[PDB]
DNA sequence: GCATCCGTGAGTCGAGGGAAGCACAATTTAACACTTTTGTCAAG
DNA sequence: CTTGACAAAAGTGTTAAATTGTGCTATACTGGGAGCCGTCACGGATGC
């Protein structure tokens, strides 16, 4: 982008690199139930690692893991986005057997659905926001 | 209540016979001269419900 | 993979 | 595909402000009829919303007082502008829409270099929010004037461009 | 106002008839003219003796002749009845009873041909239609280069599309020669041992080569009968298949010796012996004669092959694009084809009905079934990607659309499929493809334009003509000659200098081998006709085209077809000489056929006496509607009793003044910003223009309905429809149709029409209502025709049909059925684009008063503003120095024409210039007056930038500005000139097919779709604006959620929310929240259909039924 | 730009809290018919009409104006939702 | 006239790779939202001022557009301090707090600016207000609950029609 | 063979009059008028009837066919729905049961439930005179009467205030 | 290691485009009349 | 207001034509046919 004259913040480059690099890899399967080899997400894996040092346990030992923005999006969590993007049928066949429920964490899921997308003015940080002017405020105040 | 989840899952025979309102045994669509859906065809009223709202 | 010449 | 959505050429405004656009009047009552069969019913234009709707079935029925009522309709309210391909967020952008005569919509010149819009056929889709919050949305996070600075970079968007630069340096 | 000429290339020849490609071919395969004796074995002729005779196996079905039939209804007839122009079809066919003895002869209908008519389209279905000609690789034998494996060949042998299989011929590393065959690979042995070949032969002919030919001699089949050879390659073709002789050579001979399944093709089997120095018997690779196969090409390919990679000097490989292997499929060709194909069909249908039923008692007629013959004509014509929609805005356009190549279509490549090569301008496109003229976009390079001078011969392959020079002087003699003809030859420019017939330049820029070389005049052999045989004849209108880049020429050119015809259309002041040949090779105006006296003048015939004594009527197309909308009329050119010589102009067609190609306005321009109305490719016009009627445009649209049977009862088009008033229908006539000359708008009643209503109870309120009313609610309803939103006009004609009329074959069911022709005069507005033939191209902004256009001293207004920003990012110049000559014919009150690459310099321009100011500025030294204040002030200000020379009096100055084409420009606002000189001159600007009025669009609510009950899409189905996944993204990008979801739920498929949301707003509310979106529930449907339980849950898992109970058992 | 936008900007921590404040407040104000503002009658926005100058109907511009004043308290579980409306009711019939 | 079909024929064929990238793009970040003002995290990514050059095998200044592109709007993770100028940490970096780092860096009394990128983010689903910096659209503190993940893919997707040149 | 299946002895006449056409086409260089073919087909067939014929044997054309060389437009993308009211038609029920509902409270308090119930307001059926007389105790002539003077001072009320006509 | 199989390739618009016959039974449907509800006119 | 008269429309019942479904036809007949390269290129994933 540099040699073309094109001006773009890190910043944008860095949300995606940090997508590629959200998987790791299990060495070590420990005092837990996954699998030498299995593929799942970096965030999982910490948050198990924790839980298991907390009941005295061997924590898993992962290995981190590099893939391209496809492949990083087609194994999402949510079965309805990876659908809506490409290999539906692969991404269809893999969901219905593991049962797999999509929680509507993103945009993409929330707009096949028609729902309010959690961002913006859907986000929940603002969603439940109240306006009220100071008589009838007051008049509540009272009661 | 509000939609907070969606699940996919394998479909068992039980499951698809419970989903369904009759079966098809006919492979008829409609009547060629009266235009109206062929009894136990793919359109079926019998099976799939009314053409026109409460008739 | 021919149904026709697997009949045949 | 949705309603309350049209389609048009688009011509240079160079009279109009950042934050406005110039949609045609015809464009503006077949995109904001419902709102206008409200407001010939308030007044005295039509008896009723279903008496409104057919004198606007027929270009010869319409009377005077419908376009001034169509002023009235759209007061404060933005409608927003989308020209394809949407690289980018500022490929639609909320302008407070100006009735004008003809059946093009006339475009700010400091917007184009955002909607990538230049005069040489280019055509936009014309979309209105309706209810109080996507209106609020539109004029409060999409209005033109708003997004001055580029998301990708953060230097301007809406900058001085090819004849405004010329005559500056002249 | 005359006309004067520049250049100094005298061209030997003139340019070929621009339509011979379409007309020449078709003529050709027909043959309807040559008697049938003397019918040569090409187009339909040749399909019928290639599948004719056909034989039981002991009856034969020979054939023996075929003639055509005067089409049933005339051009005109066609068009106004939906019909097709076409040509009955009858072969004269024997029945040769091989037992008897006895032959039974009769003439059998065959079908209907469709005519080309004399401009070279079809009228399919009342249609005109344009077949465009196919590029694609000429069939032969290529020796292309092994990517993989360095110093390796592979020999491809390519039959006609659908023609034959494709064979591969590669050495393997192995060492074994292996022959591809379907997707299959086999040793090219036992081929060769089934072709009666030996150890002893191929040793002596692949013997002179090395190790190869010892690759080639594995004796283990060697010592193998070739009948069992025969069978043994049969099971490796199609294993599982049971193998018997009797079934292995009637594979094997259909592979590559049938020529009624195998045909490599006339330019094939000519691109074979030319390539393999051999001579072909006929066009299969192999010969099955005296009950044994005969080799024909496969050693020929073999042998070039091994001494090819032995590395022979005498062999080469084979550009695939060089255009000596691409050759083109013509109308004529591409009919041809699908002549044979349908006739295939029939002889199968033939075969297998001489076989059963009264085989004693058969004739050529009972066993003839012409319906394959004439689906696969018909399928032809009408979906064929090739066979496309003429395209007729003006007579330039048509004429482009049949001098096209397109390397697309049925046995051509894929608009996603094609790489930069095929797309490329080859070094060999010189003098027969257009470099510059092609559609940008995912079509660039893949439809091309043929050049002007090209033809293409009758095997397909493109011709340029060249002048041959012999001992330095060039000749007279033109030769037309392919690219594989033109590499052998040294071929010098058009524009080298010539004193005479003799070349004055010692050196001389020539081509060999398509790189441009320098050659003294004795090494020159044959020399290009004309600059003009480069490009096609669109780039051959733009003037001045040296000096515009090739990325904005492609525009100029592409958009001189979408000029529409105007009123007062007027050619152009700067010429290059083809629009005199355009308009007469177009056929769209009239010329006299010889000398004579003109008898009768009328707008809508003339008559003219031919000095042959014969009074010939020429009746005049008047106001008629173009594929496009664009009227088009001939208007007559003369005047009884004036004489007419042979090919003088008679009536102007479209598009056209005094026989020139006129496809727009010769406008006063004016090259500067102005107010921001000139911002990124805006026009400002002047409204001048709209007074006297420039840019106006008469345009013609067509409604259409029709009266059916319908169950409930017939639909009626009449004048009594219920519940409308007279004001409603005062324009319709007592038959129910608009009156012709009316003025009808928007919402108004075209065809009035009374359908019968469904049988069906009326709503509870409604019932109520009509009681309170005493109304008997009537059994039919308004399904009457009336004008479209943004449309209208005035109705000037109203067609008619009528189910039993003579030649109206209506649809079962219909009636009748009534067509509206509205016809508007359009003028020039805000957002109609315009153009000029150099590439610069915008929408109209703003039309200012005559009183604030910049204007001359002498009082004169501009009519056209243009940004002179447009120029140097363009780089085309070609509109600057149109603009300098028109300001110089503005005031000599003439015109000019300079051929492309040979025409007005600057120093000829300027000479005019100088000419020019002495009538611009001597006439107001006549008339009394100096110099103006105002401009001193701009010629202090020119001097100081360096525009002028310093010293010189004020008339001097303002004549240096004026050679450099600019003049001092006063401002019609403040009176105050500009403050530098202005570059104002006379350019042609055209005002293209694009308007605003016709784009406009808007909606509320409307139609939805049956599946996903979103809104349709289009004007013309009043839809809504595709909202896709880039704009949805643009939204969250925002954080605009309720904005977002409106558009997802409220504004397309929510249809309860939809229908409260239009309730509430008539009601003065506010929407209310929207619901789940119909097509989620769609595709929750169709992922059952699947067998896939998808179910939604709440915040505790439990299931939440989103159908509303409605498909809960 | 939209008038004393970028104070209003100031007044939020996030500019997605702005927008649901005016259209929270401009629902309000459409409710009950204008008859809860805020605004005094010298502030009240005005339109333009042939007969002459009449309170805008446009809720956001009203909700906009409103904000400006400073007299609107907005935030997260100020009053019970229920309470809340049933307390507007009472005041602006 | 080769060279302009090449580049014609270059423009529609990049069209299709840029549109399928920013595709990709979009639906690997689209759950990116800044969902909270703070994870807590006290990693960080030092942003290099000096450019390893190897013709010269020397330490060299980056460019000032690479520099911004790279520190401005960003939160300092640890404090600086440069001529005589104390930049705290959690400190927004402004484009005047850029340009007095490049002007630091030009006198040798810094190499490198520690601040909280995404990269470093402990955010789940999305990242912090702190981690990202500045909405680039207002030149102010990211608000919470800004879809980035969508206007990253944007940003990076917008230009794609233009690289190849 | 057929997406809307045809009766054997149909489909028997179609082929029949397939054939025949046919013959006909080759015999007339051309193609049959359906006065040519229904003389060839013999008794008891007319040019209506072999119009009808045809008509019949048209078989259904497939949604997802492509127009266009671009694979992007389909058949199913031009056919409106017809059967869900559109949000204008919707709408002005509403409107019309409000605008009913004001007028009909003008009535008594009894007449306006015998005419919502002799129009089917209430249950979304008619009920005849004797079941309105059951529902109420009365006979026949009462509703009549009641009915007739309930609808009549609609029509009062109705040409007073002129707020009912634009519906119908 | 390499062969081999699978999925992917911008957006909006636009317009044009739209080869069996018979017998026989079995079922369905138009055609008809009679009686029964419903609707209406009178009366007191 | 209800009684009764009074009749038009609507509702059962028979029933003939019209339409639809099903069976049968006896020299002997016993393994298909359209496709057919500018094969699209390229990355990924599986496999043996
Ligand atoms: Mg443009
Ligand atoms: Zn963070």
């Amino acid at each position: 982008y540099r040699a073309q004259g094109v001006k773009l913040h890190d910043k944008h480059i860095e949300i995606v690199v940090r997508q590629m690099m959200k998987y790791v890899e299990v060495t070590d399967p420990g005092d837990s139930r996954l699998l030498e080899g299995q593929v799942l997400e970096k965030w999982d894996v910490e948050a198990l690692n924790e839980r298991l040092i907390a009941e005295g346990k061997t924590p898993v030992a992962w290995k981190p893991l590099l893939m391209g923005v496809t492949k990083s999006a087609l194994s999402t969590k949510s079965w309805l986005s990876a659908a809506s993007f490409q290999n539906t049928t692969h991404v269809l066949t893999e969901a219905a057997i593991a049962g797999k429920k999509d929680e509507l964490i993103g945009l993409k899921e929330n707009v096949i659905l028609g729902r309010l997308i959690p961002a913006g003015t859907g986000s929940d940080f603002v969603r439940f926001t109240q306006v009220v002017d100071q008589k009838t405020l007051k008049a509540i105040e009272e009661a | 209540k509000e939609v907070r989840k969606v699940r996919i899952a394998l479909a068992s025979p039980e499951k698809i016979r419970s989903w369904s309102y009759g079966e098809v045994e006919k492979p008829e669509t409609i009547n060629y001269r009266t235009l109206k859906p062929e009894r136990d065809g793919l359109f079926d009223e019998r099976i799939f419900g009314p053409i026109k709202d409460y008739e | 993979s021919d149904p026709v010449r697997q009949y045949l | 595909r949705v309603d309350y959505s049209g389609r048009s050429v688009i011509v240079v405004g160079p009279q109009l402000k950042l934050h406005q656009c110039g949609l045609p009047k015809r464009m503006a009552l077949e995109l904001f009829k419902p709102f206008l069969l409200k407001k010939m019913e308030e007044k005295g234009i039509a008896p009723n919303v279903k008496a409104a709707r057919r004198m606007l079935e027929r270009q010869r029925d319409i009377k005077d007082e419908v376009w001034d009522a169509l002023e009235e309709v759209i007061h404060g309210k933005v409608v927003l502008l989308n020209r394809a391909p949407t690289l980018h967020r500022l490929g639609i952008q909320a302008f407070q829409p100006v009735l004008v005569e003809g059946q093009s919509i006339q475009l700010h010149p400091l917007v184009c270099e955002a909607f990538n819009a230049d005069f040489d056929g280019d055509q936009m889709a014309v979309h209105v929010p309706l209810s109080s919050f996507a209106q609020a949305e539109a004029r409060i996070q999409m209005l033109s004037a708003h997004n001055l600075l580029s998301p990708a970079s953060g230097e301007p968007l809406a900058k001085p461009s090819r004849d405004i630069i010329l005559g500056l340096y002249y | 106002m005359e006309i004067k000429r520049f250049g100094r290339i005298r061209e030997v020849i003139p340019l070929p008839p621009l339509t011979e490609i379409q007309v020449e071919s078709y003529r050709r395969a027909l043959q309807a003219d040559v008697p049938p004796e003397k019918r040569e074995n090409v187009g339909i002729q040749a399909a019928f003796r290639e599948t004719f005779p056909i034989e039981e196996e002991g009856l034969v079905l020979d054939f023996l002749e075929y003639r055509l039939g005067e089409p049933p209804f005339p051009q005109d007839e066609c068009r106004e009845k939906d019909l097709t122009y076409q040509a009955p079809l009858y072969a004269r066919l024997q029945l040769i009873h091989k037992d008897t003895g006895l032959i039974k002869e009769d003439e059998v209908f065959l079908g209907h041909i469709p005519l080309m008519t004399e401009d070279g389209s079809f009228i399919i279905n009342g249609a005109d239609r344009v077949i465009v000609s196919q590029i694609h690789r000429s069939p032969g034998v290529y020796f292309t280069p092994d990517p993989a494996r360095p110093g390796r060949y592979i020999a491809s042998i390519i039959p006609l599309p659908k023609r034959g299989p494709w064979i591969d011929l590669e050495v393997e590393p192995n060492g074994v020669v292996s022959m591809k065959v379907n997707k299959r690979k086999f040793p090219l042995v036992l081929l060769l041992r089934v072709l009666g070949y030996d150890q002893e032969t191929l040793a002596r002919e692949l013997g002179a080569y090395g190790e190869l030919v010892q690759g080639l001699m594995d004796e283990s089949v060697f010592a193998m009968r070739p009948e069992e050879a025969l069978i043994r390659l049969f099971t490796l073709l199609r294993p599982g298949d049971p193998p018997k002789r009797d079934k292995a050579v009637a594979y094997v001979y259909g592979l590559i010796a049938d020529p009624r399944r195998y045909d490599l093709g006339e330019a094939g089997r000519y691109k074979a012996e030319e390539k393999l120095g051999i001579r072909l018997s006929g066009r299969t690779l192999a010969r099955f004669e005296d009950g044994e196969f005969k080799d024909e090409v496969f050693l020929p390919t073999l042998r070039y092959l091994f001494a090819l990679t032995a590395g022979v000097p005498g062999h080469e490989v084979d550009d695939i694009d060089h255009l000596g292997n691409r050759r083109i499929r013509t109308v004529g060709e591409l009919m041809t084809d699908q002549f044979r194909v349908g006739l295939a069909r029939l002889a199968r249908g033939v075969r297998e009905r001489m076989l059963m039923g009264s085989e004693d008692s058969l004739t050529p007629a009972k066993l003839v079934n012409s319906r394959p013959l004439e689906a696969a004509i018909r399928e032809f014509f009408s979906r064929s990607q090739l066979s496309q929609f003429k395209d007729e805005t003006n007579p330039l356009s048509s004429l482009r659309h049949k001098r096209r190549i397109s390397a697309l279509g049925p046995g051509g490549l894929t608009r996603e499929r094609a790489g930069f090569d095929v797309r490329d301008v080859h070094r060999t496109h010189y003098g027969r493809i257009c470099p510059v003229e092609t559609p940008e976009g995912a079509n660039i390079g893949l439809i091309t334009s043929l050049a002007a001078y090209a033809r293409v011969d009758e095997l397909g392959f493109i011709r340029t003509p060249y002048r041959r020079v012999v001992g330095g002087v060039v000749t007279d003699e033109v030769v037309y000659m392919t690219a594989t003809e033109e590499d052998r030859y040294t071929i010098a420019q058009a524009n080298t200098p010539l004193e005479g017939n003799r070349i004055a330049a010692e050196r001389v820029v020539a081509r060999r081998k398509g790189e441009p070389v320098i050659v003294s005049p004795e090494e020159v052999e044959f020399m290009d006709v004309s600059p003009k045989q480069v490009f096609s004849v669109n780039t051959n209108l733009i003037p001045f085209l040296e000096h515009d880049d090739a990325n904005r020429a492609l525009m100029g050119s592409n958009m001189q077809t979408q000029a529409v015809p105007l009123i007062r259309a007027q050619a152009p002041v700067v010429m290059t000489g083809l629009e005199e040949r355009v308009v007469r090779d177009s056929l769209a105006a009239l010329y006299a056929e010889e000398d004579g006296e003109v008898a009768k003048v009328d707008g809508n015939r003339i008559v003219v006496r031919y000095e042959d004594g014969r009074l010939v009527e020429y009746p005049l197309r008047r106001f008629y509607r173009s594929n496009q909308g664009t009227a088009l009329d001939q208007r007559p050119r003369v005047v009884v009793g004036q004489r007419v010589r042979k090919g003088d102009l008679l009536a102007d067609g479209p598009a056209s003044e005094n026989g020139f190609l006129a496809l727009g306005q010769n406008v006063l321009v004016a090259i500067m910003p102005f107010d921001g109305y000139n911002f990124e490719d805006a026009i400002v016009i002047s409204e001048e223009l709209l007074k006297r009627d420039f840019y106006t445009s008469i345009h013609i649209e067509r409604y259409e309905i029709e009266a059916r049977d319908t169950k409930l009862g017939p639909e009626r088009i009449t004048r009594d429809i219920p519940h409308l008033s007279e004001a409603a229908l005062r324009d319709l006539d007592e038959e129910g149709v608009v009156r012709i000359g009316a003025e009808v708008k928007p919402g108004d009643i075209l065809v009035g029409r009374t359908s019968f209503k469904g049988e069906s109870e009326p709503t509870p309120e409604e019932r109520l209502l009509r009681s309170i009313f005493g109304e008997k609610a009537r059994d039919v309803k308004d399904t009457s025709l009336r004008v479209p939103p943004g449309e209208g006009g005035i109705v000037v004609r109203t067609v008619r049909l009528r189910r039993g009329d003579p030649g109206v074959e209506l649809k079962p069911g219909v009636r009748e059925v009534v067509r509206v022709y509205v016809a508007q005069k359009r003028k020039l507005q805000v957002g109609d684009k315009l153009a000029n033939r150099h590439g610069n191209k915008g929408v109209v902004a703003k039309i200012l008063p005559v009183e604030d256009m910049p204007h001359l001293p002498d009082g004169t207004p501009v009519d056209v503003i243009l940004n002179p920003l447009g120029v140097p990012s363009r780089m085309n110049l070609g509109q600057i120095l149109e603009t300098h000559l028109g300001l110089a014919g503005y005031f000599l009150g003439q015109r000019y024409i300079s051929p492309i690459f040979d025409g007005a310099k600057e120093p000829e321009i300027k000479e005019l210039l100088a000419q020019a100011f002495e009538v611009y500025f001597g006439k107001r030294k006549g008339e009394g007056f100096g110099v103006d204040k105002r401009e001193v002030e701009v010629l202090r200000r020119a001097e100081k930038l360096g525009l002028v020379t310093p010293g010189k009096t004020p008339e001097e100055q303002l004549k240096e500005l004026f050679l450099q084409g600019k003049v001092v420009l006063y401002d019609g606002r403040t009176g105050e000139p500009i403050e530098g000189p202005i570059v104002v001159g006379q350019m042609f600007i055209m005002k293209l097919y694009h308007m605003v009025e016709d784009k406009m669009h808007a909606r509320s609510t409307g139609p939805y779709s049956l599946i996903t009950q979103q809104p349709l899409g289009g004007k013309a189905q009043f839809g809504g604006q595709r909202f896709g996944e880039m704009e949805v993204w643009a939204l969250e990008a925002y954080g605009a959620a309720h904005t977002l979801q409106e558009m997802l739920t409220l504004k397309s498929d929510d249809i309860e929310g939809r229908n409260a949301a239009y309730e509430a707003i008539i009601k003065g509310e506010d929407v209310p929240e929207p619901s789940v979106p119909e097509s989620f529930r769609v595709l929750v449907k169709e992922l059952q259909a699947l067998a896939l339980d998808v179910q939604t849950l709440d915040e505790k898992d439990n299931p939440v039924d989103i159908f509303e109970g409605l498909a809960s058992k | 730009a939209e008038p004393g936008i970028d104070k209003l900007f100031g007044m939020v921590d996030s500019k997605y809290r702005l927008t649901v404040v005016v259209a929270k407040r401009a629902q309000q104000l459409l409710r009950h018919g204008f008859k809860n503002t805020v605004l005094e009658p010298e502030e009240r926005p005005k339109m333009q009409t042939l007969e002459g100058l009449f309170d805008d109907p446009n809720a956001v511009t009203w909700a906009m104006k409103e904000l400006l004043t400073g007299r609107l308290v907005f935030g997260e579980n100020l009053v019970p939702e229920d309470r809340l409306q049933k307390e507007m009711e009472r005041l602006y019939p | 006239s080769h060279g302009a079909r090449k580049g014609g024929a270059d423009t529609a064929l990049r069209t299709a790779d840029s549109g399928y990238l920013t595709r990709k793009l979009v639906d690997v970040t689209h759950e990116i939202v800044v969902r909270e003002a703070d994870c807590g995290t006290t990693n960080y990514i030092s942003v290099p001022l000096f450019q390893p050059d190897e013709v010269t095998r020397s330490l060299r200044l980056r460019k000032r557009a690479d520099i911004e592109a790279g520190l401005y709007g960003r939160v300092l993770a640890r404090e600086v301090e440069v001529l005589g100028v104390r930049l705290e940490e959690g400190r927004y970096l402004s484009m005047d707090d850029v340009h007095l780092l490049i002007k630091a860096a030009e006198a040798g009394e810094i190499q490198e600016v520690p601040v909280r990128s995404p990269l470093t983010c402990q955010t789940r689903y999305g990242v912090c207000q702190k981690c990202y910096g500045y909405d680039l659209s207002m030149a102010r503190p990211v608000s919470i609950g800004e879809a980035v993940g969508i206007v990253a893919a944007q940003s990076i997707g917008e230009p794609g029609t233009q690289l190849t040149m | 063979a057929r997406t809307i299946r045809i009766p054997v002895h149909m489909v028997e006449t179609i082929n029949k009059l397939s054939r025949t056409a046919r013959q006909l086409q080759q015999e007339l260089g051309r193609e049959p008028t359906y006065e040519e073919i229904a003389e060839a087909m013999g008794p008891g067939w007319d040019a209506k009837r072999v119009e009808e014929t045809l008509k019949i044997a048209q078989e259904p054309v497939s949604l997802e066919t492509p127009i266009g060389d671009e694979k992007d437009s389909f058949y199913g993308d031009f056919i409106p729905d017809e059967h869900l009211p559109s949000p204008v038609d919707a709408a002005t029920q509403s409107l019309l049961s409000e605008e009913l509902e004001k007028a009909l409270s003008k009535l008594s308090e009894r007449e306006a439930m015998v005419l919502k119930l002799r129009k089917g307001l209430i249950d979304g059926r008619e009920h005849t005179l004797e079941e309105v007389g059951a529902f109420f105790g009365v006979t026949r002539e009462r509703i009549r009467q009641i009915e007739n003077k309930a609808l009549r001072k609609l029509k009062y009320h109705e040409s007073r205030t002129r707020k009912l006509r634009d519906f119908l």
